[PDB]
């Protein structure tokens, strides 16, 4: 796993030592071997996990979010570069610090052996991301966006710590191998309900859970483009990743503590499908429908079957993916335009058809056109939901067709129609942009043929 | 063709009728085959001639990974964690085994209902009785143990249902 | 559409609004020629009825029957012109509408091709920016200090004066750009 | 392909066949600035169905707004014209 | 249908009714009747594979049928005896489900008239 | 926006706006592409009141109709070998009882 | 073609254990099918033209008319040469009464019949107000005018006052 | 150049699909699975040589 | 084949397009009656309809009600 | 004489139904004026600036803006807890909530205890 580790930080040095006109080749160009390197990881045993050493070990549920992030970080740098030309070059440096730091954290947080390293990389992650959001956001929100992403995760996260270390007195290790094969149940009493709790709500906010999630729209609208990204595309995918390692020694007691989460996560869901029905923005729009997919994906992991946790790996990578590429397709018009409303620039594809042809491809993978692995994600967590109870049928086939019209809706309004006629500046899509958008679809196309390789050690 | 048994996948013996011509005119079906014959099969055939020459040039073997019989996890005491593991990772195995048998007999069932045609409710009794025989095995084994599942509680299914079963032919016998 | 509206509609051209969309509805109704030409004159005679009317009170009671006899008899599906504002071709062609101000994002290699049109637009150009300064200040000149009373503008009064903010509606796409 | 382009002078020509087939006008008296209120004596009726003949002879509606005004064959023509980019 | 109107306007207990039918036993008014027999196998159906509601007592001219059509493939209009042979049969076994239906249609009406009628006749 | 005029310049025709009007709460709800609240020729509340009995008229006509259904004079139809017992399902090992069709 | 398959569906229909209601309006149906086919020839080929006097009517063209006499020769002679060249998959329906295999045909007959007296009736000079029952036919039933209008409006508004604010 | 597109678009594409039917698809059981052939009285079978008797003498109601 | 526009009078015709029409008319026509001369009893009916009330008792098989 | 047409929320009253505008006085007139009057100043303050050649850019517009900042930020600042905002706030929010739980629950319970009947034809149920 070092082979992953140390070309990561190598890119500190690598970037602190570059000239000025060179640092965005030099961090893309090793950030795509990196990711290159990371993408050997894919090869599982099947039965039992890669374990490196006593510190560091691979799953088939931790191999597809790494080679996520290593990818995401060139598209990262692809996309910040635009909208940071006029910075000093020391300022430029310390931005592609913060995000190779980000990105050290993340590949770190999902190998560690034991839950105390995890908790500690999972609560690292925040300081890039707060330094990011409120150095390099563009409004005066985001200040205050930075005191909800922070607080709002702590909140849960502390708990969660108290947790750990009483679970490790208890037991006496925390080692994921050691906490799985010496498993045993969880009586029913108000001692093991708090510490199911206290194990629970820190992955519930950072998912986030309907009722919990006023933070995200804040944090994914204020930040720069980059910051969305990463927030979207992975930052959410560490509440999953911590309930599935999490929810081994939970049982029996899941059974029952799981039903206010469920129908938060439903009901929650269709609600925030419906919100993204009547938005003046466009980021704020994205931002909900990822609320919705990561209430789906609370639901799979809740109802805790096969079916059920290969459908949520699936959808937290094509989700990622998507709403990605979503960012950077928002940031494109906000650029030219320099405004979020939806209705400020109509009828782009009059004057731009490529980034036409990019905005209908997303918007036909966040409806999860099959055989995309967004439906091939959803169909699984729903046919879990149905062996699960049969009334669930409703609320899925409610949300899909909520799904389905704000996701034409944004596409109808921003591309179609007749352009606004004072707006004068739309020049044609640079090469970059174009490029962006390809290297974010083609990987969820591709992933179509091996669907296998996301669908989690469940397979 | 040979390459695989045919124990496994079975098939009837493939009777096919001889034709029996009632007109003079021409058959239309026959032409075309001997058109497609002598336009398709035959380029395909040498092509494929040459392919296997090519290949028998170069013959080297890949062998079938034997895996020896260690003890389950019944036989393993509460913390020792490398017996434990061992037999995790056994009754994995097993488990893909069995996914695989499974996998197989549904595949006799898909075969048997598309070759019997109008009479396959009649003519696949016999495959449908396999597969619920199969199913019943596979449910009782595997089912309801959820994610996470584990040898440990695969054995507690076990149990419980030696229980129920010895406590039912209890009360049977003192009836 | 090309007029400017007024603050109101007088009773005059209420009336015609009024005769124009009956025949309008007549004719749907009455879908052969003889038999609308006859009704419409029909409607006509009716309509002449009230011709001299001095009474405004009357007129106007007169008028409000004739709408809500006009509103229960309409046509519920009345014809209407492919390119009118209910037509089955009304924006059809405006995907096909271009601003002329993209033209100059063209690449240099794109306007090698057509070097005439481009040096003609050139012309056009400097016509525009020669002409607007006169346009601003004829506009400042002609306008009462509490802020334009209508949307009408004025002509061109000067020799060389070009019609103030005229680009936009002389360099309208077309209305089958493609 | 589809009809040919429109020119000035058939507009012209078919402004004046459909007022020539109109009853109330000489066909003699009848010219391209000829107005209809002063010099054919017509009144408002008279035009709003002249704009309605006008409209079923080309095909398309002119607005209420714009119909108000056309009081002589020429302004008719020039409206048709610039509507339909008719420049020769 | 008329059998309706009588049945859904008139008195429905003198009338069959189709979902149980025939209710009276097969050999009440006939001294003797013969069993209905068959042409075509067990086998030969299931090898002809002609369907399970073909598979009535007309099956062994569709079997012809079907058959003719094979051999005679590419011309189409040649198989008429055959389906002539198959609509006929059809025909009177349809003709024979109307026969059963009109012999129930007396029975029960026999029935009704002669039960009360003894009963009236009891009576006084 | 749909009863807005058609046939005035707007700044933005398709949305059928003016640059520096105050722009309704709802507009969004009302961009012509989604609500309208058009005059119809027939008033509200009564287009429901035909719309609501036509469609409960079909409902209980359909479940008279179900009640009382249409079929032809003639039995049930036959088929020779127990009902083609053997046919429909099987098991062989079980005797069915005597289906027995007789001429007429 | 139509032949083959409609006439079928309708003695199948007619000889069948099937809802009577289903049976009535499948009946009413057919009579409305030849009702608004003759209303299209009659209010698109026969008559005075009544289309803008610049007549450009042209239809020689090889791609129009070699693609419509296609399609001409299809609807002639496929349903003959298709239904001919299966195997039958469906017990044929042999004996029927009269009136009854002859009700498809009455029913045909009768909506030619009456649509046409309807369409021949708009040439007298006479004007009357549409009644409630063409109110609905031509409306659609109001379906649009309510189901396009209410439901949206409840979900858009309760998807912005109740949720979002 | 008479019959290029009948070369490339047909003969092209059906060689590839044959060679990958039949000696890849069909190198796998029940990849490729056909409805047994019909069978009625007086058929002779190719394989085995058999003969379907015929069927029970219709009473020939002509 | 160049036609023009005419402006209130009759389109110019051409002789093909008549031809054709009138042809494919004809042949849908002796079609139809080539098939009811040969085919007559897919819409006539072939078979006829027995009536239920001229069946006998004797062969109906019911008891004259006195047994 | 003719039925009359009556408005509703979804199909408004027209213009020429609407006895509003043929009851006119000369306050009314004056109001139309000044309504045209501000309609007139803003279309000329737009078209100076979309006509200009110097331009290029975005238009600002203050109204959008307003719009926007009204429905997004404006919102919790004129907020007051009220018994209408209280209730529907308490109904919207659990009453769903609760309803779906007892759906669930009475539907997974009866799935259970009909399970531990042994009644459920589970055949063939080897996924979930
Ligand atoms: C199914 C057909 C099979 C064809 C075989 C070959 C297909 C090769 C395509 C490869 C993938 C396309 C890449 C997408 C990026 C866009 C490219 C681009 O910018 O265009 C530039 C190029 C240059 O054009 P231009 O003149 O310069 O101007 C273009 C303008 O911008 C504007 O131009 P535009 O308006 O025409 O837009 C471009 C185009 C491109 O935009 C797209 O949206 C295309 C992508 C499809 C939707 C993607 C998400 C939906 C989920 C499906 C996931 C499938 C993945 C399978 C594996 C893919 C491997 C990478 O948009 C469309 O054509 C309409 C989209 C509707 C697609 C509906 C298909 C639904 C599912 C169909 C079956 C899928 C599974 C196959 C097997 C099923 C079982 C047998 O235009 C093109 O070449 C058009 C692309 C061809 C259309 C492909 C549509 C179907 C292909 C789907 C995946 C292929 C599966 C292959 C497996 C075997 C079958
Ligand atoms: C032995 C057995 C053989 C039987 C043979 C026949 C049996 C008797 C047949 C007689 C039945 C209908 C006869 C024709 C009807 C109309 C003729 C007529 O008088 O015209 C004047 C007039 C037409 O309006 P208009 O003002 O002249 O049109 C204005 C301009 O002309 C506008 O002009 P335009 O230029 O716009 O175009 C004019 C256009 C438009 O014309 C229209 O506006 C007519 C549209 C509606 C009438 C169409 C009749 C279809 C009725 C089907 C209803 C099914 C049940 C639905 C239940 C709804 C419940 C609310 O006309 C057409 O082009 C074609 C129209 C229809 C022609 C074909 C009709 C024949 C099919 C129906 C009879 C079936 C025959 C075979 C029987 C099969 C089974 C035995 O008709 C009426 O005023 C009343 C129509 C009667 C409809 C009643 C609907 C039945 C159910 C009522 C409700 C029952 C429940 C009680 C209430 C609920 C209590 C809780
Ligand atoms: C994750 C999804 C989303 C979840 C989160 C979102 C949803 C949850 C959070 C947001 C919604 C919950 C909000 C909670 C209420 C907050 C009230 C507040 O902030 O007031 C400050 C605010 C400022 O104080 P201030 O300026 O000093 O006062 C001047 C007032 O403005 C001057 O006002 P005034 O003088 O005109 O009127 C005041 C006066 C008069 O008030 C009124 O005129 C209106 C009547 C209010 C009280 C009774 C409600 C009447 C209508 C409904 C009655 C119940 C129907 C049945 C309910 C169950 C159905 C199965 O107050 C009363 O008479 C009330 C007496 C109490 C009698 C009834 C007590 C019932 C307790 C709850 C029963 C329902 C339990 C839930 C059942 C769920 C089953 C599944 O005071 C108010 O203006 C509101 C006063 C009325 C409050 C009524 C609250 C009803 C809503 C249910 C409360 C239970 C939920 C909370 C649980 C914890 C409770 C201990
Ligand atoms: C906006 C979104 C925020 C996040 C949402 C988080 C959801 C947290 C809710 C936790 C789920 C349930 C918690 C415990 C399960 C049962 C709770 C209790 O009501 O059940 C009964 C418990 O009985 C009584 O109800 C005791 C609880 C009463 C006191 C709790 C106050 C609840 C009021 C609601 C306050 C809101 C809490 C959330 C604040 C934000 C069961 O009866 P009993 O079998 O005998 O007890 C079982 C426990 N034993 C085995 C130890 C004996
Ligand atoms: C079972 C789950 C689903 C059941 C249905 C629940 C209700 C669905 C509510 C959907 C709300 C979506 C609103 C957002 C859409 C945006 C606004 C919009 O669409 O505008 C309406 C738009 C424009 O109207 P037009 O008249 O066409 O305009 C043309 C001239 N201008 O038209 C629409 O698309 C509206 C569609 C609304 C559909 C709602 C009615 C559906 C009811 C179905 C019930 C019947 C079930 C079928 C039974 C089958 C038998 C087993
Ligand atoms: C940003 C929003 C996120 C909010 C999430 C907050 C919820 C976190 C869950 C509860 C936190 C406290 C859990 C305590 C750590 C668990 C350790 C444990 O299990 O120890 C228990 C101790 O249990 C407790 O003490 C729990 C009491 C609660 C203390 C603080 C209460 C604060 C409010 C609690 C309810 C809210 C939690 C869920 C709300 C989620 C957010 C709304 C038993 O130990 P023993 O004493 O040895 O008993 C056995 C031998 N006799
Ligand atoms: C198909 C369904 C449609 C049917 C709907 C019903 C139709 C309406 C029926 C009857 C309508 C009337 O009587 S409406 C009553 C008409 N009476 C008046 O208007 C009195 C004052 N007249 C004037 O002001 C001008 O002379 C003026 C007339 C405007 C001409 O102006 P010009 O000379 O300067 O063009």
């Amino acid at each position: 796993m070092l082979k992953i580790i140390i070309p990561t930080t190598m890119l500190l040095p690598m970037t602190w030592m570059s000239k000025h006109n060179m640092i965005w080749i030099n961090a893309t160009v090793h950030s795509l071997l990196i990711s290159l390197i990371s993408l050997s990881l894919l090869n599982q045993l099947g039965e039992n996990s890669l374990n490196f050493s006593l510190t560091f070990f691979s799953d088939s549920l931790s191999a597809p979010l790494l080679v996520l992030t290593t990818w995401l970080l060139p598209l990262m740098l692809m996309a910040s570069q635009s909208h940071l030309s006029k910075e000093t070059t020391t300022r430029k440096k310390l931005y592609i610090t913060m995000l190779i730091l980000l990105q050290l954290f993340l590949i770190m947080t999902f190998t560690a052996t034991e839950l105390i390293l995890f908790y500690i990389l999972f609560e690292a992650t925040l300081v890039p991301t707060l330094i990011i959001i409120t150095r390099w956001g563009n409004q005066t929100e985001r200040l205050n966006a930075g005191l909800y992403f922070l607080f709002y995760t702590l909140a849960g996260s502390l708990p969660l710590l108290v947790a750990l270390v009483y679970i490790q007195n208890t037991t006496g290790s925390l080692n994921f191998l050691i906490i799985h094969y010496w498993s045993h149940p969880l009586s029913n009493s108000w001692s093991n309900i708090f510490m199911w709790l206290a194990c629970i709500m820190a992955f519930m906010v950072k998912m986030p859970l309907y009722g919990l999630h006023l933070w995200l729209p804040k944090a994914h609208v204020e930040a720069p483009i980059a910051g969305s990204m990463v927030l979207a595309a992975v930052l959410l995918k560490l509440g999953g990743y911590g309930m599935m390692r999490i929810t081994t020694i939970l049982n029996p007691l899941t059974n029952y503590m799981a039903y206010p989460f469920l129908m938060l996560s439903m009901w929650g869901m269709i609600m925030t499908s419906s919100i993204c029905l009547r938005q003046t923005d466009l980021k704020s729009l994205i931002a909900y429908s990822s609320v919705s997919h990561m209430a789906l994906v609370i639901v799979a992991i809740m109802i805790q079957t096969p079916w059920s946790f290969m459908g949520a790996t699936a959808l937290m990578i094509a989700h990622g993916l998507t709403s990605s590429m979503l960012f950077c397709l928002a940031n494109t018009n906000y650029e030219r335009v320099h405004s979020r409303t939806m209705i400020l620039a109509r009828g782009l594809q009059t004057l731009l058809p490529l980034m036409a042809t990019w905005w209908l491809v997303a918007s036909l993978t966040n409806l999860a056109l099959p055989p995309s692995i967004n439906l091939i994600g959803e169909l699984f967590i729903i046919t879990a939901s149905f062996s699960w109870s049969n009334i669930t049928i409703i609320l899925m086939g409610m949300n899909m067709m909520i799904t389905a019209l704000y996701s034409l809706y944004m596409l109808i309004t921003t591309q179609r129609g007749k352009y606004t006629h004072h707006i004068n500046n739309i020049k044609p899509s640079f090469t970059r942009e174009n490029a962006l958008m390809a290297l974010h679809i083609l990987p969820l196309l591709l992933l179509t043929l091996n669907p296998k390789m996301i669908l989690g050690p469940l397979y | 063709p040979d390459s695989w048994d045919k124990d496994v996948y079975p098939e009837p013996p493939r009777r096919t009728p001889a034709p029996a011509p009632q007109t003079s005119l021409p058959n239309p079906v026959t032409y075309l085959t001997k058109i497609f014959d002598l336009l398709v099969d035959r380029p395909v055939t040498l092509a494929r001639e040459f392919i296997e020459q090519q290949h028998a040039k170069n013959r080297y073997y890949y062998y079938h990974r034997e895996f020896r019989r260690v003890p389950d996890i019944t036989e393993c005491e509460e913390k020792d964690i490398l017996c434990m593991f061992e037999a995790e990772m056994q009754w994995r195995r097993d488990y893909k085994v069995d996914q695989e048998i499974v996998n197989i007999i549904q595949e006799r069932l898909k075969a048997c209902q598309q070759r019997e045609g109008e009479s396959y409710r009649q003519n696949c009794a016999k495959e449908l009785e396999q597969f619920t025989q199969v199913s019943k095995a596979f449910q009782d084994r595997y089912s309801d143990l959820g994610a996470h599942y584990s040898a440990r509680k695969c054995l507690a299914k076990q149990k419980q249902r030696m229980l129920a079963e010895r406590k039912a032919a209890k009360e049977a016998a003192a009836a | 559409a090309f007029s400017a509206p007024a603050a109101y509609l007088t009773h005059q051209q209420k009336v015609l609004r009024l005769y124009k969309r009956a025949l309008r509805h007549l004719e749907s109704w009455c879908v052969h020629r003889d038999k609308y030409r006859y009704f419409a004159c029909l409607m006509r005679a009716r309509f002449d009825e009230h011709k001299n009317e001095k009474d405004m009170v009357k007129a106007t009671q007169l008028l409000r029957q004739a709408e809500e006899e006009f509103w229960y008899g309409q046509h519920p599906q009345p014809y209407i012109f492919p390119e009118s504002p209910g037509g089955t071709s009304y924006e059809r062609y405006e995907c096909y509408k271009v601003p002329e101000w993209c033209l100059d994002d063209w690449h240099p290699s794109e306007k090698a091709m057509y070097p005439d049109y481009f040096a003609k637009r050139e012309q056009w150009k400097r016509l525009r920016r020669e002409s607007w300064e006169r346009e601003v200040k004829q506009l400042q000149e002609e306008t009462p200090p509490g802020g334009p009373r209508t949307e009408a503008l004025p002509p061109a009064r000067k020799e060389g004066d070009l019609p103030p903010l005229w680009w936009h509606i002389v360099t309208r796409p077309r209305e089958r750009p493609m | 392909s589809d009809a040919p382009p429109l020119t000035l002078e058939a507009i012209k020509d078919r402004v004046l066949y459909v007022l020539k087939l109109y009853d109330k006008i000489d066909p003699e008296k009848l010219s391209v600035n000829s107005h209809f209120m002063k010099d054919l004596g017509l009144d408002s009726l008279d035009q709003v169905e002249i704009i309605m003949a006008m409209e079923d002879e080309f095909g398309f509606e002119i607005p209420d707004i714009d119909a108000e005004k056309l009081m002589c064959p020429q302004e008719i023509v020039d409206y048709i014209a610039d509507k339909k980019d008719v420049y020769e | 249908g008329a059998h309706l109107a009588r049945r859904y306007l008139g008195d429905a207990s003198k009338e069959p009714d189709p979902l149980r039918m025939p209710t009276f036993p097969p050999d009440y008014g006939f001294p003797e009747r013969k069993e209905r027999e068959m042409v075509a196998t067990q086998q030969e159906m299931n090898d002809a594979q002609l369907m399970l509601q073909q598979r009535d007592y007309c099956a062994h001219y569709l079997i012809q049928l079907l058959k003719c059509k094979r051999d005679s493939f590419p011309n189409f209009l040649a198989c008429k005896h055959e389906q002539h042979d198959w609509d006929y049969c059809e025909h009177l076994d349809y003709v024979k489900r109307m026969k059963e239906f009109e012999r129930e249609r007396r029975l029960l009406q026999r029935k009704k008239r002669r039960e009360q009628r003894e009963a009236e006749m009891a009576r006084g | 926006q749909q009863e807005r005029d058609p046939w005035y310049d707007w700044d933005h025709p398709d949305l059928r706006l003016n640059w520096g009007e105050p722009i309704h709460w709802d507009l969004d709800m009302y961009i012509r592409n989604r609500v309208d609240t058009s005059p119809t020729p027939v008033s509200w509340n009564t287009m429901c009141k035909h719309l609501f009995g036509f469609v409960a008229f079909m409902l209980f006509m359909f479940w008279v109709g179900e009640i009382y259904p249409s079929y032809q004079p003639v039995g049930p139809k036959q088929y020779p070998y127990n009902d083609l017992y053997l046919e429909r399902g099987g098991d062989p090992t079980k005797e069915p009882e005597p289906v027995v069709h007789y001429e007429i | 073609t139509g032949f083959y398959s409609k006439d079928l569906i309708i003695e199948a229909v007619n000889m069948s254990y099937t809802n009577a209601w289903a049976l009535l309006m499948t009946l009413i149906a057919t009579s409305l099918t030849a009702a608004y086919s003759t209303r299209i020839i009659f209010f698109a080929f026969l008559g005075k033209p009544r289309f803008p006097p610049l007549v450009l009517i042209n239809e020689n063209n090889p791609l129009l008319i070699n693609s419509i006499k296609r399609l001409l020769i299809g609807s002639i002679f496929a349903g003959f040469i298709i239904s001919n060249n299966i195997p039958p998959m469906t017990v044929p329906n042999t004996t029927m009464p009269l009136y009854m295999k002859m009700t498809a045909l009455i029913v045909t007959i009768m909506g030619f019949m009456l649509a046409l007296e309807l369409n021949n009736t708009t040439y007298y000079l006479k004007f009357k107000y549409p009644s409630q029952t063409y109110k609905f036919s031509n409306m659609l039933g109001y379906y649009p005018s309510i189901m396009h209008r209410l439901p949206t409006y409840h979900n858009l508004s309760m998807s912005q006052k109740s949720a979002s604010s | 150049r008479h019959s290029i597109f009948a070369v490339t678009h047909v003969l092209i594409p059906v060689w590839i699909i044959h060679y990958y039917l039949k000696y890849h698809v069909t190198a796998k059981p029940y990849t490729v699975v056909e409805r047994k052939p019909r069978i009625f009285p007086g058929d002779t079978i190719l394989e085995t040589g058999e003969v379907i008797p015929l069927m029970k003498e219709f009473p020939d109601q002509h | 084949v160049h036609i023009e526009p005419r402006y209130r009078q009759f389109p110019q015709l051409t002789r093909s397009q008549l031809i054709q029409a009138e042809f494919f008319s004809a042949t849908m026509w002796f079609w139809i009656l080539w098939r009811f001369w040969h085919d007559s009893d897919a819409v006539l009916g072939h078979f006829p309809y027995p009536d239920p009330s001229q069946w006998t008792d004797e062969e109906l098989g019911i008891l004259p009600d006195d047994e | 004489s003719f039925p009359k047409y009556k408005p509703s929320r979804l199909a408004t009253l027209p213009a020429t139904l609407d006895p509003a505008e043929y009851d006119i006085s000369p306050e009314t007139r004056k109001a139309q004026a000044e309504r045209l009057a501000i309609r007139s100043r803003l279309k000329r303050e737009y078209l100076l600036q979309y006509n200009d050649p110097n331009r290029l850019g975005v238009i600002e517009d203050p109204a959008l803006i307003r719009w926007t900042y009204a429905r997004s930020a404006n919102i919790y600042p004129n907020f007051r807890p009220t018994p209408k905002t209280s209730l529907l706030g308490a109904l919207f929010g659990i009453g769903p909530l609760f309803f779906w739980y007892y759906v669930f629950k009475t539907d997974r319970d009866k799935k259970e205890k009909l399970i531990q009947e042994g009644k459920l034809d589970q055949t063939f149920n080897i996924s979930y």
